[PDB]
RNA sequence: AGGACCGAACCGACUAAUGUUGAAAAAUUAGCGGAUGACUUGUGGCUGGGGGUGAAAGGCCAAUCAAACCGGGAGAUAGCU
RNA sequence: GCUCGCCGGAAGACCAAGGGUUCCUGUCCAACGUUAAUCGGGGCAGGGUGAGUCGACCCCUAAGGCGAGGCCGAAAGGCGUAGUCGAUGGGAAACAGGUUAAUAUUCCUGUACUUGGUGUUACUGCGAAGGGGGGACGGAGAAGGCUAUGUUGGCCGGGCGACGGUUGUCCCGGUUUAAGCGUGUAGGCUGGUUUUCCAGGCAAAUCCGGAAAAUCAAGGCUGAGGCGUGAUGACGAGGCACUACGGUGCUGAAGCAACAAAUGCCCUGCUUCCAGGAAAAGCCUCUAAGCAUCAGGUAACAUCAAAUCGUACCCCAAACCGACACAGGUGGUCAGGUAGAGAAUACCAAGGCGCUUGAGAGAACUCGGGUGAAGGAACUAGGCAAAAUGGUGCCGUAACUUCGGGAGAAGGCACGCUGAUAUGUAGGUGAGGUCCCUCGCGGAUGGAGCUGAAAUCAGUCGAAGAUACCAGCUGGCUGCAACUGUUUAUUAAAAACACAGCACUGUGCAAACACGAAAGUGGACGUAUACGGUGUGACGCCUGCCCGGUGCCGGAAGGUUAAU
């Protein structure tokens, strides 16, 4: 549910919150928490390899089950939870044998629902089956790229893919980017879209909101000096050159994909 | 059991001072100068064997040497250990 | 005003100490140079 | 509830005066801005010079920065004084 | 020694960091102290740092470092697994009084507590490099119960006043007591107990997790404080005496109650929010190999052990960082009285200082201030700087607006003291006395005593009652930037940078990109509602024409074209 804050101060004047009354108002599950230390956008050499990262509220990693290998054992949803590590919310599910796990939350998932994985699971939102038994045309999420590796595609707040065709050992999926990609028919996938669809409708309102998520400010290239960026320099506002990255490669239109190993699976590029 | 010859090397000299005399006459505690690397057990054993007195407890502290000046040359005195040996009630020592 | 030298024995030893110099090749070369020169105090360590 | 209001510690330095061989190689007095936050601070660590870091001034990197400091090539070269 | 002044949320007291004998005593003034010097943080000599409980060492990990093997790299070397370090965080235990010239939670007296060995007795499934619990965690806000602490009354000891009055509703001082043990309270959390079964916790498990069934609403965990004990003790205002006038010795009364109240404690709680809030060990429990009446485990008692290093002194400074006995800089802890909303501000207590040249004189001129006739910005680049406004309650408040603001808009009234309402009110706190109870740190009634605003009426003094310090000047038009922030440490705080929002573009995961000759690492244990780059900068109305030039994207039939 989106709510618009009243303008009682600047920085709150334009805020629009996305409240979800179903989320657990407590502490997360202890046997599944683990450390997630920040990096500042710095690699093992200590150099900044990607700018505008640093600071932000401390976060702990929730071990989300992406592989989804507990086959044949039904599980009931204990509760929905907020996850700071990703845009989508997560759900704490309890399997019949007494093992609790974290899964991504689908669109229609509420407390008390029953989910199941495996080749013989029913076709309903939240169940996970290999996509050769899943009907063509259906929208699925948390889909694997190699059999048994775990979901890598369609994992954000409100994304999905459509299985548009199947030809022998491979199927063709229409990815969220508008690109058609082939993938093996033995990869698992979960039925239905993923839940927090209104996450894109929120507006942060103030600079501090972006600071809380570990996003440092972004300095425009034209505001710098010539030693710092190609765009720098000028007595006034001058930008007489074609837009390029800080390291000299063009940005406005130039393609940069150079992976010939996986070109054979891209049926048609995005639009 | 600490060796006898080691006991014979732990104790260096009696410490003579107003505070030392006050302690000796009031709290039955003698102030001895001991080796810098001596432990409380070694000091207690050495006093009990060589002086034939009953020791209650030993308290030690390390004394830092002063930085003196011989004429124009700056020098430093050696660090030494100081032990407060508390003899048992009724005991007497020279 | 806060001056450039804010002392700390822990930082001092961890930055210019004997073990810090002997950990790497270049520090040992510094030590070798100072030994050749005949320095009384080799490192910052007391 | 709030990068909300008035206002101390704390952080900063807008205006004027003094001081400019100063009490001080940038501070003092009277005012001033923030003062639950993009705040401030203690301890320890990481990023090294054509390199780092920068809410971006070519700013800062030990009173030194349009390329630090120390040693070496090195008594560089100097149609100049 | 007697007066005077200054700080008193510090200019007082205790630490960490840093310094390393600067601490205390005797002695000296050549050199150091911006002057003299008998004095000193100066010279010389002697003395002074006492720990099972404070801190370090030790057991455990974060960021990060090193890194057996290993991968990569002309060599040097880079990254990294098992490991092993690294506090600034987790882990066992001590308080009160007295004493030194200098140490004291360390010495002495009185009263405790903790962890390990051994040794006798009683009891019996013990055992991890493994599993689970716990340690274990965010920001803000609101009460309620307390305490440190303070005020007043009572009690005890002393006093009857250098000058009018002072046997009383008077004055001064004291009225203090801890750790531990027992009780488990205000209050917080959770339904307990037994039996059966199970694809989970890499194997097992009686433990954790999940299903049923039966039984009982009352069991368990956490918890400040109070009370009893510790304590017939210590301390205690003062007296009695010596003295090197420094201090030492002996004795010792009252030692209660009410009220106010923290930023400290219950509280690692409760409510609520999104930005969703370390790890591991100690500790409790479970079993696998193994150990089979052995080893081991837990309960009592006795005995032994708790080593080593630091402990003086400065620590918002004359001892640290600034070349100085330097108007500078430095983190944590304690927080008294009156007025005040207050840790602001003024004056004081405990405590500590008067800032290491003074003495005169009272010229110009310089610095920091006070006042000013008549005029009120005529000064000046500019009301720069001074001057002025300043608190609380109440009446009242415009354009414009994104309906929140503007707004404390502007402008104005009341304010001291005394009496009556009420010899102290409304409110707060709450004793005796009565009743009930599953009986205790219990509950209803009950109002003694204590504390205590605010308002109305009448009266009274001054020119002036927010009387001092403290403490918005206000309004109108307009350019720029939405705003709070950030910036040229040391001449520029702004219209510059950043910002949420908008748009374009790249990127399908062994992603683009970046640091790396490479391995790899960040991005990210993220997946197009994501991440990076570029331009623009909230919001309202919009973003129109041009692909000729230079880029970029798509196409490959033709011309031209390298190595081979």
């Amino acid at each position: 549910a989106v709510v618009k804050c009243k303008p009682t101060s600047p920085g709150r004047r334009h805020v629009v919150k996305v409240v979800n009354p179903e989320l657990h108002k407590g502490k997360p599950f202890a046997p599944l928490l683990e450390k997630n230390s920040k990096s500042g956008g710095r690699n093992n050499n200590g150099r900044i390899t990607t700018r505008h990262i640093g600071g932000g509220h401390k976060q702990a990693y929730r071990i989300v089950d992406f592989k989804r290998n507990k086959d044949g054992i039904p599980a009931v949803v204990e509760r929905l939870e907020y996850d700071p590590n990703r845009s989508a919310n997560i759900a704490l599910v309890l399997y019949k044998d007494g093992e609790r796990r974290y899964i991504l939350a689908p669109k229609g998932l509420k407390a008390g629902d029953q989910i199941q994985s495996g080749v013989d699971a029913a076709i309903k939102p939240g169940n996970t089956l290999p996509m050769r038994n899943i009907p063509v045309g259906s929208t699925v999420h948390n889909v694997e790229m190699k059999p048994g590796k775990g979901g890598q595609l369609a994992r954000s707040a409100g994304t999905y893919v459509q299985i548009v065709a199947r030809d022998g050992a491979y199927v063709t999926l229409r990815l969220r980017s508008g690109e058609m990609r082939k993938v093996e028919a033995d990869c698992r996938a979960t039925l239905g879209e993923v839940g927090n669809a209104e996450h894109m409708l929120r507006v942060l309102g103030k600079a501090g909101a972006a600071r809380w998520r570990g996003v440092r400010p972004t300095v425009r290239g034209t505001a710098m000096n010539p030693v710092d960026h190609p765009h720098g320099g000028g007595e006034g506002r001058n930008f007489g050159k074609h837009p390029v990255t800080p390291w000299g490669v063009q940005t406005k239109g130039k393609k940069t994909r150079s992976n010939k190993r996986t070109d054979k699976f891209i049926v048609r590029r995005r639009s | 059991m600490i060796r006898e010859e080691r006991l014979l090397k732990v104790l260096r000299a009696p410490h003579v001072s107003e505070k030392a005399s006050t302690a000796m006459e009031k709290s039955n505690t003698i102030v001895l100068k001991v080796a810098k690397d001596a432990t409380k057990a070694e000091i207690k054993a050495a006093v009990q064997k060589l002086f034939e007195v009953e020791v209650e407890v030993v308290n030690t502290l390390v004394v830092k040497g002063k930085v003196k000046r011989h004429g124009q040359r700056i020098g430093r005195r050696s660090d030494w250990k100081k032990a407060y040996v508390t003899l048992k009630e009724g005991q007497n020592l020279d | 005003m806060k001056r450039t030298f804010q002392p700390s024995v822990l930082k001092r030893n961890r930055s210019h100490g004997f073990r810090a110099r002997m950990a790497t090749k270049n520090g040992r070369q510094v030590l070798a140079r100072r030994r050749a020169k005949g320095r009384a105090r080799l490192t910052v360590s007391k």
